[PDB]
């Protein structure tokens, strides 16, 4: 009954086939809308929130 | 301006400043949110305050608001079948509204529906008349059960009836009364609001006289409670206080029931939001929902410490409420010590000097001015009528230690003492009443109510509870020598007493029979056991072996203890067959 | 608790 | 016993290692998931910085942050940190701070501006300022880093969003 | 979006105005605006990071309270950033199947969460309007919770346990076997929270996750005897706040276990003691039944989401003392108590579950007619009053004998060994349904005759009396 361990050593290289699909997928999708993600970070950083605090008046 | 601004924060107390020209117990919307808090200390221009809700992200500098107010309920139709969040608001209309399962910060949401039209009908006052405080100037048909809910003048009203309006459907908003008073006309609708921590006044405080008979046989005749009257049970954390205070809503006399349960599960407000709907009673004449005549002010543990003390006074003003209508109302506060524990953590977060367990040393002062609220009495105004208001406060001691401060100062304020026993609960003995030290003040003037019903109720009462003691202090020795080294007198006595506890004091709360014990069900069965008593006690005082006897007899203590299996509803005369034959069938 | 908060706080 | 004990353990064994697996993988895949988000952010730096390299369209931004940094600390007297590339440009700008301060404060003009001679570290800073109290005890981190590295906190759940959509279980929000 | 407001930068104040260090509490005397229950920044001289919660604001004064611990911090050189929220934990359905920190930090090597949300770990007390009273009757295979302490889907149950005793164990065999007794047409989830526990407990815990294939569905926020004390007063809510995505955000019917629950008492106990507050029974604060029960009520079940929150908190007993504010206040909150007994434990049994001090609240409603069975109520009080009874007869016999005690107490003295030694006996890995565990108790009720099993109705005491 042992013999199994042999099995399972070769469980390996099967899903991390498996996951190369969804892998791709991510980079797909980062490709895609990462310019628009940029895009919305600079605007966020570089607009100015210049207001003082509710209570100060 | 009306505007202070927080200074200090901390857990339920929130200290403002610029506060100058504030009332003691004024409402105080603080923050953004408009959270809603009591303004508990002045000191110069410093208000402390209870926030009533969480104070997370209470910034300092955050505006306080006057509202000019104290902490009011809302007092009209709409009132039964609803529960409400410790403060007067509605828990339905809240998730209604919010749209989720939780109960926003700060929301706003009138007590009582204003927009069911009340089918409002004119009492007997006409314009010209003159009405003052407590008059019932007409009544509304709110459910089946409460079918006449009678329409009163605020307690602190006077004047002439300028005009009165006629018979109809009318919201909550729309004009009902206008009546002058040194030439100023006021105008009254269908409710009014009332100040929850004043007491609502009444003619004249009577003596109550009548028994507050719940389903329960120990509670019934060995420590009775009346209508008017203020019980607390104190028991351990899992002996039943309850499951008591929850029989009692259901099956007691009281016309109305207000269920408060402050500081406790939620899940223990939605069963009771779940059965007393699927519960009735025929105390109208036909099986009406017990949740019709029952209102809740649900008040959990997860829920703000400082509401717990807005739960108790809402519930005491409901009942008060009632009571000036005509009505014999319950209020049971599930737990009192939750309440003195919020005033607890308020004085310690507050800098007072803390009395013998932290408590405030005004604790005492406080339960006795909530317990003072019970009672019967005539309501003020006219048509002449008569309300009571019974408290049953169930005391949560630390460690089940009955010596706590809370425990004490109730003990020394309540007339009824239902001291659970946390060891009868382990057994599911139940109800867990430890017969020892538990009390009854009331015996005295119930007398009157058992001559004119069961003259013998009283003397069977003072023969089992003879017996019941005899047994306590005789166990204890057969625990140790054996009951082979009793007489055959106290062998008898033992036995007596084991059947007792375990078919006449231990009533299962949750099954057809022992749901409910009427009265006279619990005389016939205390009848039987005495009787039983009696006999064995002369078969053995005049020559006999009880050994042996207990076996001969066998099947007539079999029926004697199976007495407790007979279906309440044959009402009365049915089940009295056991006047024969269980009386007759031996003994 | 007392002494402190009298000595202290007051 | 011992035999069935030990079989037990070997089948605990094949599953222990069928588990680790499929741990390691949705590891891997949450992985590839945050260090596409690293890039994401590595470009939005590089962006930043050459935005900032850009005097004239870095000139409004300085100011609007250095205004939004005093406004915050609401005091009288302040201190400005800033790239050593920036101290000419903040010198040339002193009075419409001050003015500015007063006007979006509705409280009289700022009172005295110090530029200090201790520059940010132009290696890991690339733009904004540091504006510190008149004691240089309370201070506001407005750099461009700075606001960067917060905002990658706060817009997370708004990135995830925008790049994979909506989550299919998530049925109730709030 | 909601999610489109995140799109804000926010800065925050650097302070460095730190005027005391006293245990936990670190007091900052310059403030502008002090927000309560917000969550702040300490950068340590040596440059680490460590995070407080502000617990008291007065002017310009700040207390807040290091979770990490207040060593290494001075007055000069530490400064103080406000972050101007409370604290909120990331969280996403990918957190099923993950590690953390009491603090909710990833340790099992993988990235941190990729948010769906940042929610408050405080929560918000659920609508009683809006609560289902829970009734689903789960089968947890052990036949002393079963059949006389059933749980019910939603409830909340601990285990009052104390030390030497297999409490880490009856809970791990629970997570294993719990499952409805009808299921509706799946398994739990499981949120694993750990308060001071040793390392083998959570090995032991992690591995019995492993060995089940429960893990993909567990999230655990390891909380260790060597982590920081303070740290243990967010880790059951940030656990809390994770199982609550999952149970309402994400519908997911979850079992979320609160472990050494107890060990956060003394987390509480500490910081009100460095406050210098007023203190409770034992020095514990006075607020200790607001602060467990905002912990303990954060279970349940809710009208529109089909998931629920089953939690079972670990509770070690001081001297097996139930009077212990601990679990004196956890009984007044919690809807019922597993009780691992020492005595039981010593005498050899497993599972060691006293059923006498135990009691499950939601039982009278989760058994009967159509739902577990009819004699199920019955069968159960039966047994309690027999037992009682067979301690009592076992009592008379130790200092009396059995000659002076009657032929029912000798009934009870057998009862009593067999309920024991075969009902209450029960091996782990062993799952017994609530219908072969009522087999067993009739078994043990036909010890006595008919006429003395008094606490079971003519009705049911006739058609199974007799099989
Ligand atoms: N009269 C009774 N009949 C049956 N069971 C009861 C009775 N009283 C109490 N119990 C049982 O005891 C449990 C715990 O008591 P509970 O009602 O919560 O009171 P407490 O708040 O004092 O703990 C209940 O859930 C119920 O199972
Ligand atoms: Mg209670």
């Amino acid at each position: 009954e042992q013999k199994n361990a042999g099995g399972v050593g070769e469980l390996e290289k099967k899903a991390e086939a498996g996951v190369q699909g969804e892998l791709a997928e991510i980079k797909k999708i980062a490709e895609k809308k990462k310019d628009d993600v940029v895009k919305i970070l600079i605007e966020t950083v570089i607009k100015p929130s210049a207001e003082v605090h509710i209570n100060a008046l | 301006s009306e505007y202070g601004a927080i200074y200090s924060v901390s857990g339920p107390v929130v200290i403002a400043e610029n506060m100058i020209g504030c009332a003691m117990y004024e409402l105080v919307k603080v923050g953004h949110d408009n959270l809603v808090g009591e303004v508990i200390r002045i000191d110069g221009d410093k208000a402390t305050i209870q926030v009533y809700e969480e104070t997370a992200g209470l910034t300092v500098g955050d505006p306080v608001l006057r509202t000019g107010k104290p902490l009011s309920v809302e007092l009209g139709p709409g009132l039964m079948e609803t529960i409400y969040d410790g403060i007067q608001r509605p828990l339905k209309a809240i998730k209604e509204e919010s749209q989720s399962i939780y109960i926003p910060r700060g929301i706003d949401t009138p007590a009582l529906d204003r927009t069911i039209k009340w089918q409002f009908t004119p009492g007997k006052f006409q314009v010209g008349d003159h009405i003052s405080g407590g008059d019932i100037y007409g009544s509304v048909f709110e459910n089946s059960l409460i079918s006449s809910h009678k329409i009163l003048l605020p307690p602190r009203s006077r004047g002439t009836i300028t005009w009165i309006a006629p018979a109809g459907e009318y919201t909550l908003d729309e004009k009902i009364l206008e009546v002058e008073f040194d030439g100023k006309k006021s105008d009254f609708t269908l409710y009014h609001t009332w100040p929850v921590r004043v007491p609502r006044p009444v003619t004249e405080k009577l003596s109550a006289d009548y028994p507050l008979l719940t389903g329960q046989r120990v509670l019934d005749a060995l420590f009775p409670c009346v209508q008017g009257g203020t019980t607390c049970i104190p028991g351990a954390f899992g002996c039943g206080k309850t499951v008591i205070s929850q029989s009692l809503s259901k099956y007691s006399n009281s016309d109305a029931i207000i269920y408060v349960g402050c500081g406790e599960r939620g899940n223990e407000m939605a069963e009771v939001l779940m059965e007393f709907p699927e519960l009735y009673t025929e105390m109208s004449g036909t099986k009406e929902p017990i949740m019709k005549r029952t209102t809740l002010v649900a008040n959990t543990s997860n829920m703000p410490v400082a509401a717990r003390e807005a739960s108790i006074y809402t519930g005491i003003t409901l009942a008060e409420y009632f009571r000036d209508q005509g009505k014999n109302v319950s209020m049971i506060a599930d737990s009192s010590s939750r309440w003195a524990e919020a005033l607890r953590e308020i004085s310690g977060r507050l800098g007072e000097m803390p009395a013998d367990q932290g408590f405030p040393a005004y604790l005492g002062a406080k339960l006795a001015s909530f317990y003072e609220r019970a009672g019967k009495a005539v309501a003020l105004g006219s048509p002449d009528r008569t309300g009571s208001v019974s408290i049953v406060a169930a005391v949560s001691p630390a460690g089940g230690d009955f010596s706590d401060p809370v425990t004490t100062a109730t003990l020394g304020i309540t007339q009824v003492f239902w001291g659970l026993d946390k060891k009868l609960a382990q057994r599911k003995h139940f109800p867990s009443i430890n017969t020892s030290v538990s009390y009854s003040k009331y015996t005295n003037v119930l007398n009157k109510f058992y001559d004119s019903n069961y003259p013998e109720f009283p003397v069977l009462r003072d023969r089992m509870k003879e017996i019941l003691s005899n047994a306590e202090e005789l166990e204890q020795v057969v625990q140790l020598v054996g009951k082979s080294a009793l007489s055959d007198s106290d062998k008898i006595t033992l036995d007596v007493a084991t059947l007792i506890k375990e078919d006449f004091l231990q009533q299962n709360g949750y099954s057809t029979y022992d749901a409910f014990c009427p009265i006279w069900k619990t005389f016939d069965m205390m009848r039987a056991f005495i009787s039983y008593h009696d006999e064995a006690q002369k078969a053995v005082a005049n020559g006999a072996n009880w050994s042996k006897l207990a076996d001969s007899t066998g099947d007539v203590k079999h029926a004697v203890s199976s007495s407790k299996f007979f279906e309440p509803s044959r009402g009365e005369k049915e089940v009295h067959g056991e006047f024969e034959k269980l009386l007759s069938t031996m003994q | 608790v007392q002494e402190k908060k009298q000595n202290e706080t007051a | 016993g011992n035999f069935k004990s030990k079989l037990k353990k070997a089948m605990l064994s094949q599953q222990i290692t069928k588990s680790t697996i499929a741990n390691k993988m949705r590891l891997k895949v949450l992985s590839a998931r945050e260090q596409s988000l690293d890039g994401i952010f590595e470009e939005t730096k590089e962006k930043l910085s050459g935005i900032a390299n850009n005097r004239d369209e870095y000139k409004p931004i300085l100011q609007s942050l250095i205004v939004e940094a005093l406004l915050k600390l609401l005091e009288p007297k302040a201190i400005v940190k800033a790239l050593e590339r920036d101290v000419d440009l903040i010198e040339s700008m002193k009075d419409d701070i001050m003015r500015e301060y007063g006007e979006k404060a509705q409280r009289a003009p700022l009172e005295e501006i110090v530029i200090s001679n201790d520059y940010l570290n132009k290696d890991l800073v690339s733009g904004g300022v540091v504006v510190s109290n008149a004691s240089d005890k309370i201070e506001i981190n407005n750099t461009l880093e700075e606001r960067l590295k917060l905002l990658s906190e706060e817009a997370l759940p708004a990135i995830r969003l925008e790049l994979y959509g909506p989550s299919k279980t998530r049925k109730f929000f709030d | 979006k909601a999610v489109e407001q995140g799109f804000n930068v926010k800065p925050r104040l650097n302070y460095n105005t730190v005027s005391g260090v006293n245990g936990p509490l670190v007091i900052l005397e310059k403030v502008k605006f002090p927000r309560y229950n917000e969550i702040v920044n300490l950068t340590l001289p040596d440059g680490t990071v460590r995070q407080g919660q502000v617990l008291e604001i007065r002017g310009d004064r700040a207390i807040v309270q290091v979770f990490e611990g207040t060593s290494g911090i001075d007055v000069k050189k530490t400064t103080v950033e406000f972050t101007g929220e409370s604290l909120r934990i990331p969280v996403s359905e990918d957190m099923l199947g993950r590690i953390f920190d009491g603090s909710g930090r990833p340790i099992d090597n993988g990235p941190k969460v990729f948010a769906e949300d940042y929610l408050d770990i405080n929560g918000s007390p659920i609508n009683p309007y809006a609560r289902i009273y829970p009734e689903e009757m789960i089968s947890t295979g052990v036949s002393a919770i079963d059949t006389m302490n059933s749980i019910a889907r939603g409830q909340k149950i601990p285990i009052f346990s104390a030390s030497g005793l297999p409490h880490n164990e009856i809970a791990a065999q629970i997570c294993r076997q719990a499952g409805l007794v009808r299921p509706t047409k799946e398994n739990f989830s499981i949120v694993f929270a750990a308060m001071g526990v040793n390392l083998e407990t959570a090995r032991f815990f992690k591995q019995d996750f492993e060995e089940n294939g429960s893990l993909e569905r567990t999230s655990l926020f390891l909380n260790l005897a060597n982590d920081p004390t303070i740290e243990r007063i967010i880790t059951p809510r940030l656990a809390l706040t994770t199982a609550e995505y999952l149970a309402y955000q994400t519908e997911r019917h979850v079992l979320t276990i609160l472990t050494d629950m107890s060990s956060y008492a003394d987390a509480l106990r500490e910081v009100s003691a460095a406050r210098e507050e007023v203190p409770g029974r034992r020095g514990y604060p006075g607020y200790m039944y607001t602060d467990l029960s905002t912990i303990y009520e954060r279970a349940g079940r809710v009208e529109g989401r089909n998931g629920s929150i089953t939690q079972i908190p670990i509770l070690t007993m001081p001297n097996d003392d139930i009077t212990h504010p601990i679990p004196d206040l956890t009984g007044y909150i919690t809807e019922g108590q597993i009780f691992v007994d020492r005595q039981l434990h010593n005498k050899g049994i497993y599972p060691p579950i006293n059923v006498l001090p135990s009691l499950s609240r939601l039982m009278k409603s989760a058994i009967g007619e159509g739902m577990t069975r009819k004699d199920h109520g019955d069968v159960s009080n039966q047994l309690y009053a027999k037992y009682a009874i067979g301690k009592d007869a076992a009592a008379m016999k130790a200092v009396v004998g059995e000659e002076a005690l009657s032929i029912e107490d000798k009934l009870s003295l057998e009862f009593l060994e067999k309920f024991e030694k075969t009902f209450i006996t029960q091996g782990a890995y062993e799952d017994r349904t609530v219908f072969e565990s009522l087999d067993q108790a009739w078994s043990l009720l036909r010890i006595y005759p008919k006429e003395m099993l008094n606490r079971i109705s003519p009705k049911i005491l006739d058609e199974f009396y007799d099989r």
